[PDB]
């Protein structure tokens, strides 16, 4: 009985940890996507600048 | 010719980083595919 209780507690702890880790990794992926979006926006602005500089 | 070679390499690294950005976008897309598949399989596990 003692061993079973220990195992059950370990399982609950690990499950909660996996839930937190999944949420955190999803949030960080969202943040990376946002920063990539900003980089792409300024890169397209610079590409337009280069297109005009082709006439420069 | 300096300006010519420089603008040439400029457009060149433009294209290179552009391909890299395309690859990274495809990476993000398959990443979201992975998010969705993990979500559905996790949800199935949790349902059971």
């Amino acid at each position: 009985s003692d061993k079973l209780k220990e195992a059950e507690t370990r399982a609950e702890f690990a499950e909660r940890s996996v839930t937190k880790l999944e949420k955190s990794i999803d949030d960080l992926e969202d943040e990376l996507y946002a920063q990539k979006l900003k980089y792409k926006a300024i890169s397209e602005e610079l590409d337009h600048a280069l297109n005009d500089m082709t006439s420069i | 010719k300096d300006l010519n070679e420089l603008q040439a390499l400029i457009e060149a690294h433009f294209e290179n980083r552009k391909k890299e950005e395309e690859e990274l976008v495809s990476l993000k897309d398959r990443i979201e595919r992975r998010r969705a598949e993990r979500a559905e399989q996790q949800r199935i596990r949790n349902e059971r």
